[PDB]
RNA sequence: UGGAGAGUUUGAUCCUGGCUCAGGAUGAACGCUGGCGGCGUGCCUAAUACAUGCAAGUCGAGCGA
RNA sequence: AUUAGCUAGUUGGUAAGGUAACGGCUUACCAAGGCAACGAUGCAUAGCCGACCUGAGAGGGUGAUCGGCCACACUGGAACUGAGACACGGUCCAGACUCCUACGGGAGGCAGCAGUAGGGAAUCUUCCGCAAUGGGCGAAAGCCUGACGGAGCAACGCCGCGUGAGUGAUGAAGGUCUUCGGAUCGUAAAACUCUGUUAUUAGGGAAGAACAUAUGUGUAAGUAACUGUGCACAUCUUGACGGUACCUAAUCAGAAAGCCACGGCUAACUACGUGCCAGCAGCCGCGGUAAUACGUAGGUGGCAAGCGUUAUCCGGAAUUAUUGGGCGUAAAGCGCGCGUAGGCGGUUUUUUAAGUCUGAUGUGAAAGCCCACGGCUCAACCGUGGAGGGUCAUUGGAAACUGGAAAACUUGAGUGCAGAAGAGGAAAGUGGAAUUCCAUGUGUAGCGGUGAAAUGCGCAGAGAUAUGGAGGAACACCAGUGGCGAAGGCGACUUUCUGGUCUGUAACUGACGCUGAUGUGCGAAAGCGUGGGGAUCAAACAGGAUUAGAUACCCUGGUAGUCCACGCCGUAAACGAUGAGUGCUAAGUGUUAGGGGGUUUCCGCCCCUUAGUGCUGCAGCUAACGCAUUAAGCACUCCGCCUGGGGAGUA
RNA sequence: GCCGUCGAAGGUGGGACAAAUGAUUGGGGUGAAGUCGUAACAAGGUAGCCGUAUCGGAAGGUGCGGCUGGAUCACC
RNA sequence: GUUAAGGAACUCGGCAAAAUGACCCCGUAACUUCGGGAGAAGGGGUGCUCUUUAGGGUUAACGCCCAGAAGAGCCGCAGUGAAUAGGCCCAAGCGACUGUUUAUCAAAAACACAGGUCUCUGCUAAACCGUAAGGUGAUGUAUAGGGGCUGACGCCUGCCCA
C-alpha cells in the first residue's frame, strides 16, 4: 500500500511447505544421528505386506508396504510393475510422489537397487522397473 | 487538506478535457505560471493568460481541440508525489510514447521539457507526464 | 538487445480464486544402454577410534671432536 | 516482539600501576549515570565476501571447488624462545578415552598427502618425482619440499567427434493388421562401389629449458670478468612423465548405439489378449466384459553416448504486486470521539546548500559472465583489451521544487458582533388515560380460552357492574420523508444548571493545518456485585391437549429479570455491510431550519444564493447487479486490514 | 624449597527454557453412513440471522435488543 | 556423661535422645483473598594487639560516654571458644482464623465464631422468671428485640404440597 507503511513492514512473502513430509530436513539430533535427512533417497526395513484400496469412487485394489524409515518414522509405500520377491524387514530403496485416491500412502519402492531388484514381466517399459536384455 | 495543488491543476486538466469543456478558472501561482506556459509551445492548449494578481489571480485556460472536435491531450500523469521522489539521471530519463510527448521537468535552472534536458544532460524532478 | 500458455467448481455463463503441468538447474542419487580424442570438478550425511608411509630443516669458508 | 526492560565496575571523573600505544586495561575513596519501541536485552538457525543460480529486468534462492580475510587442532586452561606465536605437526598441567611395562612408570594426537575403518541412498591412487614457477637456509655445488610440475580411477559436467556416405525398383525373404479382392516398414534388406577421421602394425620424435655453476672477457672495488651480478654467449651442460602431443604404412565397412513416449495438454496410432482385475495416474482420470488413456509385436515422435524418474531451488505465479494488486455484496474499513510522538503540509520574496543536479580526483585488486582475436586441426578452457563498484568520503559551479533561517500577505482554521431551529444531555417537581389487588351493593350460573378442547378460577356469590382507594410503569392524538448528537441513541409538561452545529458577515491577531502506531474516554440489550421498589409482560418451572413421541408451536398460571441509585464486563447483521481530510466534473424533482429582488399579497408567488436531507437520471467506472455531487468517477495525504475452504477466532 | 593475589576441572544447592515420555481424558478432521429425529434453503410449513442468557438425548427451543441478507398484496 | 564401623535395619509409630539455635550480611520458589508465603530454603563472617581517617550529644575547652570502614600482624584442634535461644522440605484429609471444653484416664475433626437465611413481635411488644404484686426485654421501639437451622471467602443451592 502506502509507501510509508512498506518501511514500517515489509512484504513478508508466502511460505509454502513440503509435500512430502518425512524426508529431507535437519530432524532431532541425540547425540548420535538419530533421525537425519533423506534428500532423494534413502534405505528402508519393511514391517507389513500391504493390501488396500483407493476410495473415492474407485474399486481396485493396490498392494502397498507399511515400514519404518531409517529414521525412526512410519509411512507406507508402493512396488511398481510386477513381481514382489519382498517379505518383511527387507531394505528397499525409496523415491518420493504419492499416489493419488489412495487415502494414506506416501512413496515408491524403487524395483532397481535394492531387495526390490528387478522386476520381470516387463519387455518395453524398462528403466522405470529395472528390467534388462544385454542383446540391445 | 489540499496537499500540493500542482496535482489539482492537472486533475482539472483531464476534467475539462474528458466533458469537453473549454474555459478552465483555476487560481494558479508562479510555480504553475511556469506550468503551463510550456504546452503552449509544444501544441496542447490555445491559449494561457497571465495570473493577475500573482496571489489570487486565476488563470484561465482555453483547451485545444481537433478540427473534427478531437481530443488533442490523450491523458496525464504525476510521477513524483509527496511520499515518494523521482528524479531524472543523466541521459537516462523515459521517453513519453517513444517520445510523442512532453516530459515535465523542473531542474536546476527552471521548469523546462524533457527535450532540453538532453542537451546539458541535467536532472531534476520528473514531474508529470502527457 | 526480446516479456507465450493449457487444464479443472455450473445444465450452461462472466468473475474472484486456489491447486496442477510443460522449461532452465544439481561438486545429485538411482533406473537401462555403452565408441571416446580432449577439458574440469569428485565428504554435502556419526566432529564415528585413526594401522602403515612421507610433510622442516639447513650449515664441515661458525666452532669443536 | 506469543520476550520488554537491561546491565552493575555497569556509566564517569580521579589515582598510581599496567601493554607497541589509548584504555574500567585490571584495582581504590568519591560521583548517579549507560542502553532502549529508531528493536536495547534473551532464545533457535549461520563461517563471511569476489563470485555461482535463475530472471525481461527489478528481484528470489545459494556459499563448492577458485582467489582475499577469518577463526579452530580428541576436550578445557596456561605459558615459555624470539623480529610482531598463546603455536596443527612443539609445551607443563586437568578431564574422558585407546593400549603396553619388571604393573615403580612412560608413550600416542593423519579437520598434512593418500589409503583403511564408520553412519550411510553418495564422492577416487597407499603414483614416480624438483626439470619449470614460488618459498627457508649458504657466497656455491646442492640439500629436505605430499607447495607444486604430472599421472592412476569413476558418462561426474560441458565440448568436439565418429558408428559411414556416392552408386543401388522388381513393394526380394518375412511380422502383426486384411475380402489376407490386400498394405506397411522398404533400394530398406540382397548386391554393387569407393573410403580407413577413428582404429585390432611399429618408429623417427615438442617449441614447454631460460638459466644457475663459470670456463670461454664484459660492467666497478676489476687490484680481482675469482666476488653479489653473470648488463659477448652463458653454447664441453639440465625432460620421471615421454619408444608422449604428433605421424606414416598395412588383411579388413568389417569391431563401434541406444532410451523414453505416442487420450487432451504435447510431439507421436493401430489388431487382439485380460476387460472397475494385474493395474495405471502431474490434474480431467481411461477399466463393470478389449479400452486410440493397461502389458505385447508392428508403427511413429523426441533427444542422441546419452535418454527418463526422484528430492530440492528459481521462472510459469500480477499468487506479497517499489517497477506491477486489492476492501458495497467475492478474503479484507477498527463500534466510535478527544489525542502524544510521527507522516504530510497553501501563497510570497530573499538567502543557506542540507537532499537533488553535474564537473574533477582517488578508490571498490586478480579470475567469471558478456564486448572482441593470433592459437589448441574448430570448440570447451588459456591469453590481451574492453566494459562492469558510490545509498561513499572529499574538491568546484546552479539556485527550480522538498528543507533549517529574515519579512510582510488573508481564501484555510479560531474568536467577536446580528439572528434563529431543536426528542443533545443532567437533577428536581407535576399531570392525564389503561393494567393488577384489596371495601360494599344491585346481582347471579357462568367467566374464559380455542382447529377443537381444556387445565384452571366460580356456585362459600366468580366475571359482568358502579363509586372507592392502594401502588408501579410506560408517555395515546401531534408523529410525517421532519429534527438532533461523533457513535450507541434521544418523542407528556414546567423550572435551575449545561455542550455543539448553522445563517449573514463590516471586526480580529495572520498557516495558528490534515492524519493519527501505543494511550485514554463514552458503549444497544443480555449478564454480575451491594442495596431499595415490584403493577404488566415474562426465560427457568408445573399444568391440559394438539404429537406414534413434544421444553416445542397453541392455552390459564408462574420466579431471576424488566424500573431507580452506585460500581463493573465491554461485545452485535454496533450497517450506508462504503475510515477520515481537500479540490473537482450534464442536468430535473421534493422537503426542514435560515439569508438575497419586489407595494414583502403570509404559508400568495416567482426570482436567487448557501447548508443538512430523500428520490430519478449522462460521461465515467464496474464481473454483473448498480453507483452516479450525500460517487462505488477523475486525483492528493495519512491510518486500519486481506492472500484457497475447513481445522479455528479454537490451543 | 616455602607464603600470598588471580586461576580450568570437580563437588554442593535452589531455580529458569525447550525436548522425549505417561494411566486415563476432552474436542477436532477423516467414511460407510447402519442406528435416532428434520434444524436450514419455497412463507421449508413456528420467517431467518447476529450478540447475550438459561434449559435439553439429538440437531436445537424460549426470553429481552438490533438487522432485512423478511414471502404474500412486499406486512396500507 | 561419653563410644569403634553402620545410620530407622528398632517399632503399633523416628517414642525418647542427637542435631538446628544468637547478632551481622548475600540471597530467596510454587502459590494466592495481593496483605501473605518467609526466619522459606540454601549460604558465608566473628578472637586478641597495633597504626592512620571520616560519624552524634555534653562542654569555653583538655576531659568524658556512644560508635561504624579498610589495611597490617599474632596464636590455637576449635574465636556468640562456658551457660541461655527455631530442625527443615514435598504431598494429601478435616476444620476458615485467635479463642473455649470433660477440676482428677478423652483438648479434638466437637462447642463458639464473623457472615447467609427463615419465622415471631405496633409497645402495658413477643419471650422468660414469679401462684400474685413486681421485674428482665429497655430507661430500647422493625437499620430494633426473642427463637430454629447453616457456619469467613469464592461458584452455587436441582424436582415432589399425596
Ligand atoms: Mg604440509
Ligand atoms: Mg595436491
Ligand atoms: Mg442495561
Ligand atoms: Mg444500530
Ligand atoms: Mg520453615
Ligand atoms: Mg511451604
Ligand atoms: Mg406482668
Amino acid at each position: 500500500p502506502t509507501i510509508n507503511q512498506l518501511v514500517r513492514k515489509p512484504r513478508q512473502s508466502k511460505i509454502k511447505k513440503s509435500d512430502s513430509p518425512a524426508l529431507n530436513k535437519g530432524f532431532n539430533s541425540k547425540k548420535k544421528k538419530f533421525t537425519d535427512l533423506n534428500s532423494p533417497q534413502a534405505r528402508g526395513v519393511c514391517t507389513r505386506v500391504g493390501t488396500m484400496t483407493p476410495k473415492k469412487p474407485n474399486s481396485a485394489l493396490r498392494k502397498y508396504a507399511r515400514v519404518r524409515l531409517s529414521n525412526n518414522i512410519e509411512i507406507n509405500a508402493y512396488i511398481p510393475g510386477i513381481g514382489h520377491n519382498l517379505q518383511e524387514h527387507s531394505v528397499v530403496l525409496v523415491r518420493g510422489g504419492r499416489v493419488k485416491d489412495l487415502p494414506g500412502v506416501r512413496y515408491h519402492i524403487v524395483r532397481g537397487a535394492l531387495d526390490t531388484s528387478g522386476v520381470d514381466g516387463r519387455r518395453q517399459g524398462r528403466s522405470l522397473y529395472g528390467t534388462k536384455k544385454p542383446k540391445n | 487538506t489540499m496537499t500540493d495543488p500542482i496535482a489539482d491543476m492537472l486533475t482539472r486538466v483531464r476534467n475539462a478535457n474528458m466533458v469537453r469543456h473549454e474555459k478552465l478558472e483555476l487560481p494558479a501561482s508562479n510555480i504553475k505560471k511556469e506550468i503551463a506556459e510550456i504546452l503552449k509551445s509544444e501544441g496542447f492548449i490555445k491559449n494561457v493568460e497571465y495570473v493577475e494578481d500573482d496571489k489570487q489571480g486565476v488563470l484561465r485556460l482555453f483547451l485545444k481541440y481537433g478540427q473534427n472536435d478531437e481530443r488533442v491531450i490523450t491523458g496525464l500523469k504525476r510521477i513524483s508525489k509527496p511520499g515518494l521522489r523521482v528524479y531524472a539521471k543523466a541521459s537516462e530519463m523515459p521517453k513519453v510514447l517513444n517520445g510523442l510527448g512532453i516530459a515535465l521537468v523542473s531542474t536546476s535552472e527552471g521548469v523546462i521539457t524533457d527535450k532540453e534536458a538532453r542537451k546539458r544532460n541535467v536532472g531534476g524532478e520528473i514531474i508529470a507526464y502527457v
